[PDB]
Order: C-alpha cells, then structure tokens, then sequence
C-alpha cells in the first residue's frame, strides 16, 4: 500500500447529495448508544469512518448527566465505519477531549489531547501504537481540529492552538510522519484567531478554513505548504460570512486579510472550499444560534469581499432544527477529489431541558456533479418521550 | 416397564376408607395415572401426576407416591365407587404398560 | 369432546378387521388418538396411537406389522386396522384421546395418559362359523 | 476480482428449498432490533446479504410509533450478512426511503432515494463513495426496485419510476458503471405501469418482472438489453396471475401485451421467471390481501395466456399468516445460475392494532434441482404479548 | 486452501484438559442471549465454532415460553466462534430443527433439516449457497447428527435417519461433494437402531458412535468407507456402557454385535473413540437421568465385551449438576489428530420449573498427552434469581 | 509471518503519555458489560488487545453478586482489541481463573489455569487449539502472571507458582514452543517469594519484576535466559520500593539480593524496568492500600539500594481514587522497543459496599520520548447511582 498524495483535480460540484445519517439519538431511546459530541468523518482508501468524542457513558445511563462539560478524564475517541452507530462494541481508539484523525494511505494517525486544562498532553497514535507526544505550550487548553487531518506523501498536518478562547492564542501546525512530530511551524499571515480548522488536501498543499473566536464572523484561512513547512493565513473573502454568530446577509461584510469585527466573538466549527474565484460553504441558517444548516456557492466569494451573489442553495437541516459543528472531508474518486461534509446535530443541554444529557447525531452529504432535489434531514428524536 | 398392582381384589364396606397399591419395575418418577372402570363401560381417569384429581373427580379420591410405589386412597366408598381400578405409567418412552387391576368390592354380612 | 366408535365385529382367523373413531366436536386436534384393548376378563393393553395433525403413528412390538392407525381430517376419523386375527385377538378395542399432543425426537412423549375413551368395540374371533 | 457476467445457464429447478429466516420480530421482543420494511437479498461472489429500509428506530423504542409511514428523513438502507438480524451494530449504508443494491463482482452499488416527495434525490454509492446523483424527473415520488439491481460486465441496470401511483408514470432504466450513470433509457413496449421491478440476469440481458399499480393484475415484464440499452416490455402471459389484488383462479385471465383490467389498481412487489415456455412464480395465497405465500410452475405460462395448468405448488407461508413484498435474487453456482426469492413478513399497523409499529421479518428460499417436502415458515411473533 | 484429509495419526491421550465454556445461561440473566439446544463444536483449519439450534427467541423474551419442543418453523442453526456466546449479532446460517456442519478445508457445509414432521426437507448449504436438497424418505421426522460431519478429500459424510430409525429401512449415509449429494448408502451391519451419530475421522474412513433409542444401552458404531461408500456397523464392546438410561456398572453388560437389551429404550447423544483395544468414552454420571458427566478409558473396552476395567476417570460436571447431549470433534494438530468433546448443559423445563424456558450452556474439553487435575465446570446459573 | 525476536534497543523514555481507557464500569450502568478482574494488555504485531478474567456474568445481572471470589468454575479469559469494552460479543478464549497470553509473531499462546485449588490444570492453547497441559505440582493454587508472557524466536516463557500465599512456594519457568512445553526450570537465585510476574523482552533474555507476598516490600527480579533456560533472581535495588503494603519513602529501605522485611507480607502485582542504572517503576500512591497510582524514575535505583532520588513523577490515578494490579507490556516500534503499562481500577466489594459486585476498568499509558503534561484518569463510575 502507498501513501496518499491527493494529486487528482477537485471534482466538479453542482451541490451536494445525501450520503449518510446515523439516527443515534433516536436509536438511544431503545438501545445502548454512546453519549458523544464533536463528531467528524475521515476515510481510509476503501471505507469512511465516523469519529466522535465519547463522554465515557451511554445515553440511557446515570453517567449521562452533566455531559454538557467538554473536558473530562473519561472522554475517548470513538471510531466506527460510517453508518454503524456508536453501540457498546465501538472501539475507543484513545483518551481524548479534543482530537483529529487521518489515514495516510498506509495507516491511521490519531492526535489525542487529554489531561489538565493548564497542562494537557497531545498523544500521537499511528498504526495502533503511541509514537510521540507534546505538552501544552501556552498552558491554556491545548486543542485541535475536531475533524480530519490531511496527509500528503506520508506527512500529516494538524493545526493545534493553545491560549485564550476570546483573545490572543498560540497556533502551531505540526508535521507528522508515521506518528513522529518532524516539524512545528508557528501560524504566520493575517489570521488573528484560529480554532477548530476544517482542512482539505489542495495538492501540493493543505488548505484549512477555521473558526475565529475573537474578532471575525468571517472565517480564517490557513494555507500549509507540505514541502517547506511555510504557513500563510487570511480570511474567506465572501460578504456572506460562514461563522455563528454573524450579522444578517443585508448588513454583513468581510475582509480578505482581517477579521470583520461584526459579531466577531464566539463561533462555530464550519467549512468552506474554493472553486476558482467562487466559494462553496456551509453555515447555520440562523445568524445568532446553531439552528438549521445550509450550503451554497457564492460567485467570486473566494476573491471579492463585496460579493453577496449566492446560487445553488440547499437546506441540509431546516431552520427549526438544531445543527452544531460541521467539517469537510475529502474522498478520492476515479479521476477527481470530491468534497463532502458532515453536520453535528446537537440535542439536549444547555438549550433543551427536557433531558439531563447533551449528545449528537450526524448527517453527511457529498459533492455531486449530477442533479439533486430538496429535503431536510434533522436529528429526528423526540426528547419529550425518551430517557431524561 | 412392568406394573404390579395389589391386592388383586379389595373388599370394603359402604362408608369406609379404601387403599389400593401400584408398584413399577423402575422409577416412573411422578408419571402414574389411576383409572376407574365400571364393568359396562370404558375407563375414567381419576388421578394424573400421582396426586392431582382430573376435572369433576370427587375430592374423596386421593392419590400419593413417587419413584416406584404409588397408592389411591378413597376416603369413604359410596355405591358409586365399587369398581375395577388400573394404574398406568406414562414414562416418556413406549410402551405404556398398565397394572393388572384391583377390583374394589362390597363387604356385607 | 365425546368419542364414538364403529359397531361390534365377528371374524374368522387369518382375516382382517377395521375399527374407527370420531369426535362429537370439530375435526381432529393435535392430541394423540390411541388404541387400547381389554382381552376378555383381563387387563388393559396399549397397542398404538397417532398424532392426527402430523399423521405419524407408533405401535407396541406385540402388534408391529399386523396393526395400522390411519387419520383423515375430511371424514374426521381415525381408523385402526388389525390383520391375521386369531382367538388371542378376541377382545374389546377402545379409542382414547391422550393429554399428550407432541412427540419430541430426543425426549419422547409428555402426558401420554387417556383423558377421553370411546364406548369400546367388541371383536369376536373363533375357528367355528 | 473480475466483473460478474452471469453467463452460465439457469439451473434446473424442481421447486425451492428453505435457505434463511431472520426471526427479527420474535427477537425484537427481547433485544434492540431495527424497525424495517421493504427488505431484499443480494449476494457478493462469496456471501448473501439482507437489506432493508430502516425507520431510524429500534422496535422497543418510543420512535417506533407511526412507522406505517413509508417516506421520512430518518429512513436508511440497513445491510447485514444474511441471517444476522438487524441489531444496533448494523451498518446504515445510505439515506433512503427507496433503494436497490447489487454487487458487480468488484464492489457494491447502492441506489438510494431520499428527500421531498415532489423533489427526491437518487444517490449512487459505489465502493463506499457517492459517485453520482439524479433529481426526480416527474416531481412525484422518484422510486426504485426495493430489490437487487443486476450487473453484467460492470454495467449495472436499475429501473426507476416517477409519477402517478394509480395512473400514467415515467419509468426509466439507468445504466451505471462504477457508480456513474452512463445511459438512461425510457420504458418502451406495451407495459403501461411499471413499479418495484424484480430483476434477474438472463445473459446477455436482464429481465424484470414488475408491479402494475393501475391496470394489470397480470405482472409487467421489462427486457433490458445491456449492450445497446434498448428496452422491450409486455406482461407475464399465464392465466394464473401474480399480483395482489387479482381475480380468483377460475375467473382470472391474462394478456401477453396488455394489462388484463381485472382488479388492476394497486399491487404488491413480486417475481416470476421463465423456464422455457413455463413460468415459475410466487404470489400471496389470498387474492385480495397480503396473506399466505405460494410458489408454483405454470405449464406454458410464459408463452400461452390461456394456460392455468399449475404443478409443483409449495406453501411458503400458510394462508392465515401475513406476507408482504417478495423478490428474486440470483446466486452463481458451480455450473449454473440459481434463482432464489425472499418474502417480507409484515407485522403490525395498519392491519394489526395490537401494536403501534409496523415492521417485518424475512424468509428466504432457493431453487433446488433436488427434492423437498412441505412446511410453513411464518413470522411467528405474538403481537398480543410483546412491546406496543 | 487444500481439502482436509485428516491422515495424521491420532494423538496420545492421557485424558482431557479444559478448553472452553460459554456461560450462556449466566449471561442471559443480564443481556440478550439466544435460547438454544443441541449445541456442537466444529473447527475450520484456523478456529473452532460453536453451533446450536436456536428457538427463534432470546431468553429474556415472551417467546422463550414453551421452548421444550425440538421442532418448530422458527429454529435456525446459530454459528459463532467458540467462546463468543449467542448474542443478537450471531449469524443464523440456515432454517433447521436438526443439523450437522463441517468444514472440508475449503468451505463450510451445513446440513439443515426443517418443515413438516411427515415431510421434512434437508437443505445442503456449501460456501454460503444452497447446492442440494432431499425430502424425508420414510415420512417420520428426517433427522441427522446434531454434531459435526466429517470430510476427507472433499467428500463429506453425514448420517441421516427417518422413521423409527430401524437399520436399512430408515438410516442412510450421504456422501456430499461441495454441497452436492453424490452417493447414498443404506446402513449395513448389525447396528439395529442408529440416531444422533458422533463421528470422527479415522483415516482412511469415518467412525461414528451413535444412539440406540430402542434396544441398546450399549452404543452403536457405524464405520463408513469414504472411497467405495461401503458401510459396516456393530456396538461398542465395553461392559461399561455409554448410553442413558443404562444399568449400573456392577450389573451392566454389552455385546460387540448386538444391542444389550438392558434399559435399551430411550438414550442420549454421546461419544466414544478407540485407542487400540481400549476405548475413551464420556457419559452422564447418573445411570437414569442426564446428571453429571464423566470421561474414562476402559482397558480392552473396544474389543472385549466382558471388560469393566476403567482408568483415567475425570469428572467434567459433578453428579448434582445437569448435563445433556455430548459429542466429539476432531482438531488437526502439528503431527497428530486430537479428539475433543463438548457437553450440553441443559437448564429449565421440564425438569426445572423455576423458569418457563429450556436452554443450554456448553463446556468443552480437549484431549491432552500432558497432565491435568480435577474440577467440575457446570452451567452455574441460579434459576431462582433470573428471568422466568 | 515470522517469529518475534524483540532485538531492538529499548526506546528513550522521559515518562508516559495516555494511550487507552475502557470506561467499562461507567458503561456497565447502561449496557451489558462483563464483570472482570486481573486485566492485562498484550499486542500482536498490528494491534493491542485487552484481556481480563471474566466472572461468567455481566455487571447488571443477578450472577454479579459475590464476584469478590477470585477462583470459580465460571471464570474465562476475555479477549478484545484494546479500547473495545467487554460487551456480550466478547470472545471467551479459555476457562481460566489465572492466565497469561502472548503473541509469538505467528499466533496467540494463552496459558489458562482452572480447576480445584488443590489440583489445578494449566491448559496451553496455541493458534486456537489445546496443545499441552500440566497439573499443579505443589497442590496449592497453581497460578501465573495475570499479564503478558514473552516470546523470543518462537519460545515463550511464563512464570508459574504453586504453594503458600504467605510462606515458601515452588516457582517454575516454563519454555513453550507453538503451545508445547519443551522445558521447565526451577526458580534459582535469591528471590524468596515470586508471584504475578510482569515480564518484558530484554533481548537476548526476558526480565520479570514480580510480587513478593511474604518477606519483601521490595519487588523480586527474575532474569530468564531463553537459550540455555538458566534462571537468576534478586530484588529491585531502589530504596523507593514498588509493593503495597510498604514503609513510607523516608523510612523504607531495600536490598539488591534479599527481601527487605519491611511490611513484607501481602503485595500487589506491579512493574518496573531498568534504564541503565536508573529504574522506571509504577506503584500505588498510598503505602498501605491500593489507592492512587504514580510512576517515576529513581536515579541509580536499579544498581544502588540506598538511592531515593526520584525524578519525572506522573500521577496516573490521584490518591483518592482506587487502583489495583498493574503490569508492563512491550510494543515494537520502528527502531526501538517501547514500554507501556496498564492500571486495573478496581471498584466495589470488599472496600466499597454501595454495590454487591467487584469489577474493574483499565487505563493504559505508553512510554514517550516526547513531552507530556498532568492529569488523573480514574475509573469515574458513581457506585451510589448505578446497579447494586
Ligand atoms: C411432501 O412434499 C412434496 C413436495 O412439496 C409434495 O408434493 C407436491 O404436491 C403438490 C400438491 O399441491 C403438487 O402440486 C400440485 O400439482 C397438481 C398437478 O399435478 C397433478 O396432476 C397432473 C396432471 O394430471 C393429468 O394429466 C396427466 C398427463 O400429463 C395424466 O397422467 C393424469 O391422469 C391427468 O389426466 C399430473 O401429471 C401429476 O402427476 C405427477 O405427480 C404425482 C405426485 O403428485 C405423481 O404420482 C405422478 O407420477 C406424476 O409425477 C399430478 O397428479 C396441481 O393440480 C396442483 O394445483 C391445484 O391444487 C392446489 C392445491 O393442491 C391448488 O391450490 C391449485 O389452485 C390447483 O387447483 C386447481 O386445479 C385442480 C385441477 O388441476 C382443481 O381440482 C382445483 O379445484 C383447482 O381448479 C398443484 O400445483 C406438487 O407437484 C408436488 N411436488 C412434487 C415434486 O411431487 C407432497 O404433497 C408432500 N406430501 C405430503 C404427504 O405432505
Ligand atoms: C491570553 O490573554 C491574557 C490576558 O491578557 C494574557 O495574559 C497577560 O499576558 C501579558 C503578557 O505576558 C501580561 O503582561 C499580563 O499581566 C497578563 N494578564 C493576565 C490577566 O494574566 C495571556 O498572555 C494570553 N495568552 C496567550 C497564549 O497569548
Ligand atoms: C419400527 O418400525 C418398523 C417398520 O414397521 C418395525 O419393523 C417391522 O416389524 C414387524 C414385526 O416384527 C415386521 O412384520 C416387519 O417386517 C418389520 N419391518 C421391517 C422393515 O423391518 C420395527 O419393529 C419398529 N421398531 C420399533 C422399536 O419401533
Ligand atoms: C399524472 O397524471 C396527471 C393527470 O391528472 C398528469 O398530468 C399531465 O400534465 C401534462 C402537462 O400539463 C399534460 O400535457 C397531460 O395531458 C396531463 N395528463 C393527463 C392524462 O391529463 C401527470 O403528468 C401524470 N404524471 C406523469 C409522470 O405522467
Ligand atoms: C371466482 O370468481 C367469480 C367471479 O367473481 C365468482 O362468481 C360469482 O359468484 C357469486 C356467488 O358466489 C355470484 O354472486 C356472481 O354472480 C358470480 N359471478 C360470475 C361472473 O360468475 C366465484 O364465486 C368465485 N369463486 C370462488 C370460490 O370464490
Ligand atoms: C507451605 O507451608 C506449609 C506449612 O509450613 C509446608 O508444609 C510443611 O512441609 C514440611 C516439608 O514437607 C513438613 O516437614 C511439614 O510437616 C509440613 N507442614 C504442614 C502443615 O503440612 C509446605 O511444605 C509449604 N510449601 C509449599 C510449596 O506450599
Ligand atoms: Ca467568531
Ligand atoms: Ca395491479
Ligand atoms: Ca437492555
Ligand atoms: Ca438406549
Ligand atoms: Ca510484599
């Protein structure tokens, strides 16, 4: 088996077709299903896998109480084939309250962060064994992508941040070969706050669209050179901005270099990708909370910060239903690299008080060059009826 | 399996307690019925397991025993009760042998 | 459930005899129908029986070959055929319904005891006419 | 692995021998089992798989209420090895309220339809990735076979219909190569309404026996040329007709070209196959409802529309027990192609009001050249006793 | 892979060492476990598998009531790796109320009997597909070994009986090649009644030690010639007899040709094998009921019917604990063929009335040339405490 | 496949990074999870596996009462991939109330002890089959490592003890080739009591750090020559001693040859390894009971018995949380052999009376040459809330 190089051109995309849904909160009401959050999808050369951070508990369980907490010693990275829900036969691949995973074409890399907020460890697990580790450099919640890392020619890149949630933080890009950290680049360019990057191969490099938790409701871009380890960063130009919170489309604006300073503080993990000068992006339908989910193309939205010309809108989750994080993952096809995304469908606490737990389902969509229709694919659980 | 039954005839007065014995050649566990036959008729089931009366059987008919020795006791014979009685094992496997039968007959001056 | 049998019979040695049994109610259930005889002035003797639904019958070694039990849902009847008769086979033949309703390959028969009997069929046999 | 070509002769068939039963409603009463309907069987070159459309819920679950509804965003295609019941470790392979699957000899194709009734999407998933999609062409419930598609030399054919349930509809045959739609043929010939085709390889072509929901209680035939994409259609000739509802055997009749106009409206998915001039077919034992299931051969029943001469009848499900859909699947043997079928055993709502749910078991039979006896293999669950 | 030939010598056996226990009834008190009876063990060249006939129900289930009956339409052959208990992910490999399975070195053969008592079908499933079937020849419960069949050079042999199991009228030996019945030999020699054979390779032939339900408390032997299909039969000579019921050891006797006529009626499935003139055999410790289990060697007990000289006794299940069926299976080692056995540990109805169900666990022991101690390995469930 | 030889140098270790955690007691409160104790980890060349001795019961089960008992006929060795918790699909690999397992590079060896206390059997299972067995030599609980055995060039070594718990016992080292016992060495050297060895490859030999249950709170070392089967034994020199109970660090002392006679009686399974003259070791944080867990390096602690100079302390489990057994396992990396350890996290009886059961979770840590932070990773279950 060879290393992945992703050197095929990006597929023609007219929009996205439905690919997978787990129904895990609906199954939890009559079944032993893991409490999770921060899911993502990553594929080996044959199959796609769903990942999530477990809460060390099933949903119909006394330990499901207070699972709104994001960092505990009991969180583990769950890994299944995509579409197999997280039942009790699920493999916990590492101890993690923050993670990233990717397959280099030969084996899985998991980047697993756990331990104290002020002194966390990242473990690098490759081909089933711990190969490396690094301590928290800024002593203030070391954290990573909560989505797939990207490997080209056996070098995997992961974006990690340590420091302030709503202020200046230290972001580094780690270059990892068979689980060994071979290089570490500091974030360079004009992105001022960089969390929870959604990264894609864009051969020869990796491109990441991230969360600005401080100043931008426009999303940071990080461009990662795999050969010389050089880093560039900026913001997604489109006047239709991808973060939550944000201003409405009639009043929102953006900058190609700077955070827009419009509802800049806080954010959500999300994604975008270039299609020449256009951008494909997903976002919540609501501007102020993680309700609904939509994708669209913005014409000139990768190059022109004044552009608000959208086309090819799809509702993924209608505006009355909860979404959550979302991220890109890339799938190699016969002649081109396809872009796919997942949406976390968060249920329970803080926002829903019918239950004591917080958990998620997933829905997954893949880019199509074909035609597609309409729908909404929400979580679908009735929290009034099921285990409290 | 061989079923041995005793006595071959029992004499009893009207309004008196009868006792009948059946013995198997092996353990039949608790699988032993008692039948009552009046000479003009087909047999009537009285007891199954070795103690439960069949439906409508008067409470004065009482059965006991297990393994290899069994008994039917009738508390106080009415004119209704002077009859031949048969044990049969219903061990799980054929054949289903009967006892040779006990005649219960009236005692008078 | 009452049981009703065919009328009395009289036969030469070496011949064959047919006895039959019917219920009063609906056509036959899974409860075993069985044939028991009483030799004149002597004890009862089981000779065979049939599960009427599955049509499988079994027999005592004393009657094996010369007896057959047959069931038919349409005439709602179980028939007992006996062949190569002799003085020994002069007896009363009873139809009887067992509590038993199933045969287990491994474990055999549960509750093979008779809840209901027919009125009996006399079969008379002599060399004399 | 090579592509399947199915170019062996059809096996000699004297009737069908029992092959598999899932007991899934009986297992649901003490176990976490998926609510399903519209099952089917398809085999890779080594193993057979059971498929069904899940209802995004287990049976002993609050979400199993109202699962009589056939189209919801929560329906997914479940896939297991045949005989493994749909427990919580089951893979959801795609989002689907209508589907077809087949293995081309190299990989699985799943054809997965979901979204709005008036604007559905079919996704084409091949070797674990979304390769293509098509929108609803007539804007009135795009739907497909609910049974296996058929692949010859790496071209898979699936029959899809959009338009009226009881009236004229638009049927197309899609030709699919490694998940890419390479051709689309409109339905041609004299079949006037074509739903839920049961298709089998009949080298060089594919033959489908389908449901007429409008005019026929005789079944449509679609003959599909794999090389030149040409389509022919007609009806199964036999005077003993395969659909439900239908007229009784003494009063039924049939036509080789036309729907018979006898209890023509509504139908059930079923199957038939030719054996020279004879036809092997399955049907419900009851003429007016999905009760019992029987197979038989009709002598000259493929060629002569006046023939009612049946032989080799087998009860599969006795007339007091519920059946449902049924379909063919083909298994490659050492020297010949065998024909097998499955029967859906539907339990619960609308017909059974002991329970709030609707779900199915399966029973599966395969063609034999040997000898066989009798039996009935119904669902076997006691809905009076089990979860409501 | 090659076909198995089993042509290595039989291993030196000093007795048996513990190999496997499933604890199925103990696990069923807190988890979804199949109701089963008539288990057996068979191995492919790598791994051993446990088999059992399911009752189409889990134990903590309303359908577990009245599971005493040995024949129902819902019985299926369950197959797991040995030591994986029968949980809801277990594969039902075929419809069966009687079965035998074996691996020929290339693939599994399952012989699966189901349908009406008067008119049963045996299906022959090889490498995942139905290859053959045969109807009941004497119309009175067609039945087979309830243990492994044996394959030499790709010909598998299975012993099947119908009727009341009388000799040539009823018992046949089928020769099966890749699932196809190639030959059928009638039982020949002096064994009068032959059921539930426990068979082992004894190259060049197969040897079977069986159950006599009518005349013998000594066990029938069937010797099967694989090349010329010839059959011979007799009884295990040993004055210590292997069946239940039987006479006690001081009063029991045996015959090398004939049934002993001592407590001959009824029986249990069991096993024996030759070790020169000696016999290794297992039996229940109680003479009149399936309580306890013991193995021992009888010196000259294969050749001399007067011999009662036992040595190397092992208690497997102490005399106060329930046993059940037992059977041999053979395991190919580096230089020799080992003999192993399983004991069914039957719990519940009819003998235990604390519960409504009947089910089993297993314990498995393998021949050792080494040394071993003592123990008892019973079922271990407390039926007073667990689901009724 | 080739045999493992472990002929790489030991990795540079700065300390240990988090690797795996099972959360099995937290999952038991809403899920069918096995009751276990005496876990360990061992890896094949690709994957790590968790092992434990089951108690023939799940936790939410009537049979989980009285599971403080360590030897019963129902105990079996459970085997899963590391991070898959012990759910009902778990393979029981053998009957065992004491065990050791290892992979020789071609196949698994399980050493499985069961039977009577005074007459136990060790079964040797290799590549899925019983190859050998040995009886108890001293008739007083034959027992083995409760952790991985070690194989070099296809010879596996296991340490086995029979005899007094708190007095003189007979220890032997068995040399096993493809499951066959080829040699047996008596324990030579100055170790006076040797239980529950934690062994590691230290090419060309095997080194074991063990439990002295009689005289030492210092730990025995056993050095095993693989070529000439010769045995040497002594004690870990460091004045900071690894057993529980022990004296506090200010008052504890040690000897390189002899047991220290300080709190010598009783013990816990634990581990240590040399790093030149230094020792890496784990121990409970409490000196008298199995509370907390810590690792550290002692400078000169392998060679100098007066040394109490520790560095590189890590809390694994904080001092208020229960630990249990711990053991080493070795993982082959690209250029070096890494050392990893597991900690058993015992919950319930005798010490916790909220529940009737005794069971464990696991946490697993691997040696790192990188940097790491701080944390505590305890069991995390709330025994006040969950099934009694
Ligand atoms: C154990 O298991 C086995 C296998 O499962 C069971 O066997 C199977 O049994 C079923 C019974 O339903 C059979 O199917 C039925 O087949 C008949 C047709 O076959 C009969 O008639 C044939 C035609 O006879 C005429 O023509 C020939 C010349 O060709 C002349 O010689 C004749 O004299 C006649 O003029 C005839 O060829 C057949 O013979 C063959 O088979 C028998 C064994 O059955 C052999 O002895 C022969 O040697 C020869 O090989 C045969 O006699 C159909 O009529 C059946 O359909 C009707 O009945 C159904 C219910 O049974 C019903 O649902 C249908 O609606 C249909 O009824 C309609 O038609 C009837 C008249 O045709 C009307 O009376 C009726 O009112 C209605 O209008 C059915 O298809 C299987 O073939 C048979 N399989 C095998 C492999 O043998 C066996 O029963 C089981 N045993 C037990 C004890 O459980
Ligand atoms: C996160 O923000 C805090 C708050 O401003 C930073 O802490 C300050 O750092 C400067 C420079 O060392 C000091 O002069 C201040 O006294 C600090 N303030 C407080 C309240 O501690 C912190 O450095 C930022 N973190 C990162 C990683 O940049
Ligand atoms: C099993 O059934 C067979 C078949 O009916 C019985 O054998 C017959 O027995 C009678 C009386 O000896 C003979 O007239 C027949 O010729 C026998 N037939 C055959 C084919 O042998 C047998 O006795 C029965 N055995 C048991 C124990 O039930
Ligand atoms: C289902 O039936 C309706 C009729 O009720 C079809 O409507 C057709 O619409 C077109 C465009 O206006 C007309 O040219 C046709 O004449 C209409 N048909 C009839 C019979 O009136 C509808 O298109 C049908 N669906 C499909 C897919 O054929
Ligand atoms: C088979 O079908 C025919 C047509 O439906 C039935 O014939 C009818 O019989 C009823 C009385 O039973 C009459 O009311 C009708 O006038 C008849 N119609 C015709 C056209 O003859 C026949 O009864 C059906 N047979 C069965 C057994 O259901
Ligand atoms: C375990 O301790 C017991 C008790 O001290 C030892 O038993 C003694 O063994 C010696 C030598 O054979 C005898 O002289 C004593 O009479 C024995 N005493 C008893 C109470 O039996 C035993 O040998 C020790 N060894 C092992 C291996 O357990
Ligand atoms: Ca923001
Ligand atoms: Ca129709
Ligand atoms: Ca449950
Ligand atoms: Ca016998
Ligand atoms: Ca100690």
């Amino acid at each position: 088996a060879e290393y992945r190089n992703w050197s095929k051109p990006q597929c023609d995309i007219t929009g996205f077709a439905p690919f997978s849904k787990d129904n895990s909160i609906r199954l939890s009401a009559g079944g032993d299903i893991w409490v999770t959050r921060e899911p993502y999808v990553s594929c080996d050369p044959d199959k796609c896998y769903q990942f999530a951070l477990g809460q060390g508990t099933t949903l119909n369980n006394v330990h499901s109480n207070n699972t709104v907490r994001d960092r505990t010693p009991y969180r583990t990275l769950l890994m299944n084939e995509l579409g197999v829900p997280f039942h009790l036969g699920t493999k916990q691949v590492c101890i993690a309250w923050s993670s990233s995973s990717c397959h280099d074409g030969k084996a899985w890399l998991h980047v697993c962060i756990t331990g104290d907020d002020k002194n966390a460890t990242a473990s690098f697990i490759y081909n089933g064994r711990l190969v490396d580790s690094v301590v928290s450099w800024s002593k203030e919640i070391l954290r990573t992508q909560e989505s797939e890392c990207v490997c080209i020619n056996g070098t995997c890149t992961v974006v990690m941040t340590d420091g302030n949630a709503t202020g200046k933080a230290d972001t580094k890009i780690l270059f990892i070969e068979e689980g060994k950290i071979v290089h570490t680049s500091t974030l360079s360019g004009s992105a001022q706050h960089v969390e929870e990057c959604s990264c894609y191969p864009r051969y020869p490099g990796v491109r990441c669209v991230c969360r600005d938790n401080w100043k931008g409701s426009n999303r940071p871009i990080v461009d990662i050179n795999i050969k010389d380890h050089s880093i560039v960063s900026s913001y997604v130009c489109s006047g239709l901005v991808g973060d939550t919170p944000r201003k409405n489309d009639s009043s929102s604006s953006s900058h190609c270099l700077d955070p827009n300073n419009e509802e800049g503080g806080h954010g959500v993990k999300g994604w975008a990708f270039d299609d020449g000068n256009d951008v494909w992006m997903g976002r919540t339908i609501n501007e102020t909370s993680r309700l609904g989910y939509e994708t669209f193309k913005v014409i000139e939205g990768w190059s022109n910060p004044k552009s608000k010309l959208q086309i090819n809108r799809q509702v993924i989750v209608d505006r009355g239903n909860r979404s959550g994080y979302s991220g890109i993952f890339s799938v190699e096809g016969k002649s081109c690299i396809n872009r796919c995304f997942y949406v976390e469908l968060i249920r329970g606490r803080k926002e829903e008080t019918e239950v004591l737990w917080t958990s998620n389902s997933i829905v997954v969509f893949c880019g199509t060059s074909g035609t597609y229709g309409t729908g909404s694919w929400p979580d679908g659980a009735d929290l009034n009826l099921m285990p409290i | 399996i061989v079923m041995t039954q005793s006595p071959a005839t029992l004499s009893v007065s009207p309004g008196e307690r009868a006792t009948l014995s059946c013995r198997a050649s092996q353990s039949v566990g608790s699988s032993l019925v008692w039948y009552q036959q009046k000479p003009g008729q087909a047999p009537r089931l009285l007891i199954y397991g070795a103690s439960t009366r069949a439906t409508g059987v008067p409470a004065r008919f009482s059965g006991s025993g297990s393994g290899t020795e069994f008994t039917l006791t009738i508390s106080s014979l009415q004119s209704e009760d002077f009859a031949v009685y048969y044990c049969q094992h219903y061990n799980n496997w054929p054949p289903w042998t009967f006892g040779q039968g006990t005649k219960v007959e009236i005692k008078r001056t | 459930v009452q049981l009703v049998q065919s009328g009395a019979e009289v036969k030469r040695p070496g011949s064959s005899v047919k006895v039959s049994c019917k219920p009063s109610g609906g056509t036959f259930s899974n409860n075993v129908i069985s044939w028991v005889r009483q030799a004149p002035g002597q004890g009862l003797e089981w000779m065979g029986g049939i599960i009427p639904t599955s049509g499988i019958a079994n027999y005592a070694q004393k009657f094996q070959g010369r007896v057959a039990i047959i069931a038919d849902k349409s005439t709602s009847t179980v028939y007992m055929a006996l062949s190569s008769l002799r003085s020994e086979d002069s007896a009363v033949y009873f139809c009887a319904r067992a509590r038993s309703d199933y045969f287990n390959r491994d474990l055999g028969w549960e509750d093979y005891y008779f809840e209901n009997w027919g009125q009996g069929t006399l079969v008379t046999v002599s060399s004399a006419s």
